[PDB]
């Protein structure tokens, strides 16, 4: 839809400090103002400046261009789940492949959920990705330090939620059933999954997945979901 | 298969030979399927686009 | 006449799924049925075939 | 209360699991390639006799 609590600040000066917050309300408020992305850019990407002025998290573009979860403002993105302490974000490893298809021209930061976790990819100050996104070329529009919200792309539609620990036997049975239901898949990003006595060329493959906080992911084809509210106090 | 760099034009022989022979190139799904491709967006000043 | 029962969440947009029929049915209401209102709930379903 | 359908629970093979994140995206993977290349074309040693 639109905003959740309020709009985005003006950010008149060059770089403003980021105070620490503890309550859920102020954290949701600063997430709605696209401050978490600025904090991530100031932690590992050393990017001076803020992005998404007066745009909020509602104007964030997506690759499929038809995101039904965008109408539900209550769902939390994986970046918000990492900001809330649910999961652990992984650094940008050069050995990881990024699924092509979107045009990275004019964009400054984009995240891609990998198979063994969640990684991010951004550029430094005054630079932006090209049409292919291989390098960070110079951009005159990125010199002001304020970038609109359309320059942030989220690869794939994924939402997170609090989970419950499960024993190892159930996880092992699920992994066995998944690897038995997909005999053609052999390796996923340099991770041994099945036994094929040989590796083939990389090829895209669309399939759903879920995480239970373990090392590798678990893909599933046939699944039945159910949405329950439960009237929890955390919401 | 024809290669061309965006903004510059046709590239020289070295990059196209490394794209066709080695296999660490970057192209469409057809090139990734018939010869292989590496799209890890590594550090590179330019890349000759093949299609 | 709306029969497109795909709210950007079903697995119909795949290459290995195949053919199917976008159907729907009705549900019950109450705390035991999953909602907080004594009214029928919209429950969608999708079937297909595999090999 | 925030506007959302709440937490989602998925069942697979009769077992109910509460995942952390739920989404559908693409991922690079490999396929199984069988290059038989005339494993057993034609080879046999026999003989004929008359009765
Ligand atoms: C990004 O950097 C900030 C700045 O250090 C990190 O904030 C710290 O978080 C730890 C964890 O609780 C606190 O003990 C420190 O006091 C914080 N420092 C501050 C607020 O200046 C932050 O954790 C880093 N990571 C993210 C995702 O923001
Ligand atoms: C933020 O604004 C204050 C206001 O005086 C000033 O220090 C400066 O413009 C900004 N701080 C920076 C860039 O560190």
């Amino acid at each position: 839809s639109g905003p959740i609590i309020c709009a985005g600040p003006i950010h008149s000066n060059k770089s403003a400090n980021i105070p620490h917050l503890l309550g859920y309300s102020e954290k949701i408020c600063q997430i709605d103002r696209l401050i978490h992305v600025s904090s991530w850019l100031r932690n590992h990407s050393q990017f001076q400046g803020y992005v998404g002025q007066r745009g909020g998290r509602s104007q964030v573009s997506y690759y499929p261009a038809e995101n039904s979860y965008s109408r539900w403002s209550g769902l939390l993105s994986p970046c918000d789940a990492d900001w809330l302490g649910m999961l652990v974000v992984k650094k940008a490893k050069g050995s990881d492949m990024i699924v092509p298809g979107p045009s990275y021209k004019g964009k400054v930061f984009f995240e891609r959920p990998t198979f063994d976790g969640y990684v991010g990819w951004g550029c430094s100050s005054g630079k932006s990705r090209t049409e292919s996104g291989e390098l960070c070329s110079s951009d005159s529009g990125t010199s002001s330090g304020l970038l609109p919200s359309d320059r942030v792309l989220w690869i794939g539609d994924v939402a997170c939620q609090p989970m419950t620990p499960i024993p190892e036997e159930t996880f092992l049975e699920l992994k066995s059933f998944s690897q038995s239901e997909f005999p053609d898949i052999c390796k996923i990003d340099g991770v041994v999954f099945n036994q094929c006595e040989g590796e083939s060329l990389p090829q895209p493959f669309d399939v759903a997945w879920m995480d239970v906080g373990h090392s590798h992911k678990i893909i599933m084809r046939e699944h039945k979901t159910k949405w329950v509210q439960e009237s929890s106090s955390k919401d | 298969f024809v290669c061309y760099k965006a903004g510059t034009g046709p590239c020289s022989e070295s990059e196209e030979k490394t794209c066709k022979t080695s296999g660490s190139c970057r192209g469409d799904m057809q090139f990734c399927k018939v010869a292989g491709c590496e799209h890890g967006e590594e550090a590179s000043e330019a890349k000759c686009r093949c299609s | 006449s709306t029969s497109n029962s795909f709210s950007d969440d079903w697995a119909g947009k795949m290459d290995r799924a195949g053919l199917g029929f976008s159907g729907c049915s009705d549900g019950c209401g109450g705390a035991a049925c999953g909602c907080f209102n004594a009214a029928p709930s919209c429950i969608f379903w999708r079937k297909w075939v595999e090999n | 209360l925030v506007h959302k359908p709440g937490e989602v629970v998925v069942s697979y093979g009769g077992m109910r699991v509460r995942p952390k994140c739920y989404g559908f995206s693409r991922m690079m993977a490999t396929l199984e390639v069988n290059p038989p290349e005339q494993r057993t074309g034609q080879c046999t040693g026999c003989h004929l006799e008359c009765i």
